């Protein structure tokens, strides 16, 4: 009812960022929602005077005819403030990621309640464009604490705890963790026992309310069900030149990660000018070295440890058959996770919407586990990225991505 | 009197931490003077200034420029100091509408706007900013001091605060009359719509009464303009549209300046002629910023301009928008980077062309090239029409599922299907996935001393073929490529070839197709010739015998 003091970092000016061209379908979309948000208060039109602006689009689900307004807050997040008057953050919990089911939901409508300090709402300037700009684009900005923006949840924590204070002692055992828009909720409970009590956390926030239109939805996640993928060697009777060759490079670049990796007596295998398919007996100080080697790898990596302080980067690589392996890392050779996707869903003739996919399930994988998204390097141009990622986006926040250009040669050993 | 609702200021700051001008009055002629009270006496009575006191310590010179061919004086107040200082504004022309994206009208009609922009009040706060004085008679009195209250000419915030005050008049009349379209253009209104002449000009009386709202006048001997219009650089028909006449002069010799005018010309032209191309004589100004230095025309950019002088010969023209009917991009490749398209929904009337240049690379092929060329004209259908067009491409069906499947990058190209007109894309060769049974199997290596240049490149085989060459003036890098060259020159239709070079993996997993390196373009001819060729990467230095050999002779 009364605001809190919001302000930029020392320094910093507003965003000022270009609105990307929107289809038809969005715009349209985007001037109803838009329409009904300035009916109800959440958004004002605004003036020339206000030269600051943060891009917009929108997303749905294919059976829904209703559009989820999405504001990409990347740059005004950043120069945002951070918020460590009441607490110094999150404490993120750890046993998250270790419920046998969580649900992801979005409680961004509740954001609207709480209105943005008046000082501020020219940042949160954006525009709807019109189609070939033959109209002025119609300029808005926000009354209310906005979805997307790291401002919301934080000055909202303080009624979203007094809203789960039902929930809260009632069941001592359920996680529950906000991100931005979203709200996880673990519980090592049957499937059909999470889900009333998802429905029974809902009910929480409806009964506060007095309509919000996704609170509804679910997203049912098993971080139990989260596979990894150490290295592994083949195991063969017979190998030719050229398998003992890619061996002998896996076990190299292995040897960046793991220290006592040796090579010595597998190289000597290829001493000589064989054909490529020629099938080389393993000598046994080869077969002693290889043994040993597959007794490292099946240790952990020593020395890896998480900070905070540090950013979170994922490479992502396309291995062909709708299976696309990733790392997860701070320091490079000291990964923090690695894993691999084949159920790449509705998308067997579209690189672009699979790796988009991709990228969304790695962060909220990253979101469960650290409380943070990691910034991507992403083997795609960017044209062929930033042309098309926003048609297959389903989240209701956006990680940061760079591009890769060269093709890593390392592909060949996640395979 | 009619009350009329007033247009509501926009409030207007300087930028943190500055203050407003404080800029000499430079000394006027008498004669300037008497014309600058006049004028200021005029401008008064109709409210646009007023005098103020002495406490303003603001200024900003005022000017006295006239018309060639006359006898009547104006008044410029020169306003840069003051813009230096005046807030960033929202800025809503800088996207322009685009003709092809435009939808035909039966009429279009133009109403004089002039009366508004001196009606639009400045900010009162604001208004001590814009001080200016007109200097007495010689200087025995005080000069004359007004400030501003309204947007004037030439001040850094007038455009878009007309601009909004004006679309915030028109907004409810456009929206309870959906059929008509309305664009405002300086103090100029546009109105088209499909109405039966009757309702087409009641619609524009409407129009004239809901300005009167604001007391915002328009004449009533009705505009000069009538269509075809000029705007922007094009011509706009009730049911077609064109560039404005594209004429290539006649030259003997050809300046840098002169240059960058014909490129300039055919880039304008390229949105609706057909085929320009610009390569040839872009690439004149490689570099150079002599803006007056002659170059010499080569044989091929003057084979490219006689090439466009023939395009130009006769004028062309597009049709509009058709929403109810599917956009239609097909596009053509034409060598050395440059790609063609057009855009139609019916046969043989385009809405538009254009063209896409291959950037700075320094290896490339078709494919690559035509898919960002689909991106490109992707992004600006979405623009124009707010959808993607359907493709029409140079390159058979099974190509692109072969490039795509088999490429390290995840790519994508929309709804498209293969036009067999030549020159067609293809893949020119495809590496194999697995190692040759039965084809020879070449160890490659090269090798180069930092210091003296010189190295060596070679191979051996499984069949005891070997190869060493001495190279002068060479790398590692070159010396690579040499030995993987020497390989494929050396051996039959099917080759296995083992390299210990990241350097040439990297660029070979990339599938060049044209290289700005001689070296690589060598490789690509010899694999072009090849039925079947496996590239196995091994790790150098580690004991890899037959690396190891070709090694040990290359690095001797
Ligand atoms: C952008 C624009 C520039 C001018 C005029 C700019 C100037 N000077 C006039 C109008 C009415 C518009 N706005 C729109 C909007 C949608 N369709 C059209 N079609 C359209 C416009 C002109 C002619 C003609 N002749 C035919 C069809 N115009
Ligand atoms: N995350 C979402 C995706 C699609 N529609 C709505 C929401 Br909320
Ligand atoms: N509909 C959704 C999609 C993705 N995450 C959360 C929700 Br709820
Ligand atoms: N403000 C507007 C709304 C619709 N058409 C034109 C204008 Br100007
Ligand atoms: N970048 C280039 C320049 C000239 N020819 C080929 C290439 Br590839
Ligand atoms: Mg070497």
């Amino acid at each position: 009812i009364e605001t809190v003091p919001v302000k930029l970092k020392p320094g910093m000016d507003g965003p000022k960022v270009k609105q990307w061209p929107l289809t038809e379908e969005k715009i349209k979309a985007l001037v109803e929602i838009c329409t009904e948000m300035e009916k109800e208060g959440k958004i004002s039109k605004i003036g020339p005077e206000n030269p600051y602006n943060t891009p917009v689009f929108a997303i749905k689900k294919k059976d829904s005819t209703k559009w989820r307004k999405l504001v990409d807050f990347r740059e005004l997040n950043k120069r945002t403030q951070d918020f460590w008057e009441v607490q110094l953050g999150i404490p993120h919990p750890a046993g998250l990621k270790k419920k046998k089911s969580v649900t992801v939901l979005d409680v961004g409508d509740a954001y609207f309640s709480v209105p943005l300090d008046e000082d501020f709402r020219k940042y949160t300037a954006f525009t709807i464009p019109s189609i070939n700009n033959e109209t002025p684009g119609i300029r808005y900005q926000y009354n209310v604490l906005p979805q997307g923006w790291k401002g919301s949840p934080a000055i909202f924590q303080s009624s979203m705890t007094k809203i789960l204070e039902p929930f809260k002692k009632q069941n001592p055992d359920i996680v529950i963790y906000q991100y931005m828009d979203d709200l996880y909720v673990g519980s090592d409970l049957e499937i059909g026992q999470h889900r009333t009590k998802i429905e029974e956390l809902r009910q929480h926030l409806l009964r506060w309310g007095l309509e919000p239109p996704f609170l509804w939805m679910g997203y049912e996640l098993h971080p139990d069900k989260w596979t990894v993928q150490p290295i592994v060697l083949p195991e063969k009777d017979s190998w030719t030149v050229n398998d003992i060759q890619k061996l002998v490079g896996k076990l190299n670049w292995a040897s960046q990660i793991y220290p006592g990796i040796k090579v010595r007596q597998l190289s000597k295998l290829l001493r000589g000018t064989k054909a490529l398919t020629e099938v080389i007996p393993l000598t046994e100080e080869a077969e002693l070295e290889l043994a040993e080697n597959r007794e490292i790898l099946k240790e952990p990596v020593h020395g890896v440890y998480y900070d905070p302080s540090k950013d979170l980067i994922a490479e992502i690589q396309k291995q062909g058959q709708g299976q696309w392996t990733y790392q997860i890392y701070q320091e490079p050779f000291k990964n923090l996770k690695t894993g691999k996707y084949a159920r790449m869903r509705g998308a067997h003739t579209n690189d672009v919407k699979q790796l988009t996919e991709a990228v969304q399930k790695i962060t909220t994988e990253s979101i469960v586990i650290w409380g943070k998204t990691p910034k991507f390097k992403l083997p795609i141009q960017k044209e062929t990225w930033e042309t098309w990622w926003t048609e297959y986006w389903q989240a209701t926040w956006i990680p940061e991505w760079e591009f890769v250009n060269t093709p890593p040669l390392v592909k060949l050993w996640y395979q | 009197m009619v009350p009329i609702s007033p247009i509501e200021t926009v409030p207007v700051k300087l930028k943190p931490g500055m203050d407003g001008p404080k800029v000499k009055q430079w000394p006027l002629t008498e004669e300037k003077i008497k014309a600058l009270v006049e004028i200021c006496t005029e401008m008064e009575k109709e409210g646009k200034i007023s005098k103020i006191g002495p406490e303003n310590p603001y200024n900003t010179p005022v000017f006295a420029i006239k018309k060639k061919d006359s006898t009547k004086w104006r008044k410029l107040v020169d306003f840069r100091e003051l813009n230096k200082r005046t807030q960033d504004f929202w800025e809503v022309q800088l996207g322009i509408p685009h003709p092809a994206g435009l939808k035909k009208k039966k009429s279009v009609t133009v109403l004089d706007v002039g009366d508004a922009y001196f009606s639009v009040p400045l900010d009162e706060d604001f208004r001590k900013y814009t001080a200016f004085t007109i200097p007495s008679i010689n200087n025995e009195t005080p000069g004359i001091r007004y400030q501003y209250n309204v947007l004037p000419q030439g001040w850094k915030g007038s455009p878009a605060i007309f601009q909004s005050s004006m679309t915030k008049i028109l907004e409810p009349f456009a929206a309870q009359n959906p059929d008509i379209v309305i664009y405002q253009y300086m103090d100029d209104l546009y109105v088209g719509s499909d109405l039966e002449i009757g309702q087409h000009r009641t619609k524009i009386e409407e129009l004239r009464q809901h300005l009167l709202r604001w007391g915002l006048t328009t004449p009533d001997k009705k505009h000069q303009k009538e269509p075809p219009f000029l705007w922007m650089g094009y011509e706009l028909h009730p049911d077609k549209w064109t560039v404005q006449p594209i004429v290539l002069p006649e030259k003997d010799s050809w300046t840098v300046n002169d240059i960058q005018k014909l490129v300039g010309k055919l880039n304008w032209a390229s949105q609706i002629y057909p085929g320009i191309k610009v390569r040839q004589l872009s690439k004149l100004l490689r570099g150079t910023k002599a803006l007056t230095e002659v170059i010499p025309l080569t044989e091929e950019a003057e084979l490219e301009l006689a090439e466009n002088r023939e395009i130009l010969k006769e004028p062309v023209h597009g049709v509009y928008y058709d929403p109810s009917k599917d956009l239609i991009a097909e596009i053509q490749k034409q060598g050395q980077g440059q790609w063609t398209y057009q855009i139609y929904q019916e046969p043989f009337k385009n809405l538009k062309t254009g063209k896409y240049a291959r950037m700075r690379g320094a290896h490339t092929n078709d494919v690559k090239q035509l898919t960002e060329a689909v991106q490109k004209i992707t992004t600006e259908s979405i623009v124009i029409w707010g959808k993607t067009p359907k493709f029409k491409l140079p390159i058979q069906k099974e190509t692109w599922e072969t490039w795509w499947t088999e490429y390290w990058q995840a790519t994508w190209i929309p709804e498209w299907e293969f036009v067999n007109t030549p020159p067609l894309v293809k893949l020119w060769y495809q590496l194999e996935k697995e190692p040759i049974v039965g084809a020879e199997t070449f160890y490659v290596d090269g090798a180069a001393n930092r210091e003296t240049k010189l190295g060596k490149a070679g191979y051996v085989t499984n069949k005891g073929r070997q190869k060493v060459v001495p190279l002068t003036n060479t790398t590692n890098q070159k010396t690579e490529l040499q030995a993987i060259y020497l390989a494929l020159q050396d051996s039959g239709l099917e080759v296995n070839i083992v390299t210990d070079s990241q350097y040439a993996l990297g660029i070979i997993q990339a599938q060049p197709d044209k290289s700005e390196s001689e070296l690589v373009n060598q490789i690509i001819e010899q694999l072009i010739k090849k039925e079947k060729v496996y590239l196995a990467w091994v790790p150098a230095h580690k004991g890899i015998g037959g690396n190891e050999q070709v090694d040990k002779l290359v690095s001797a």
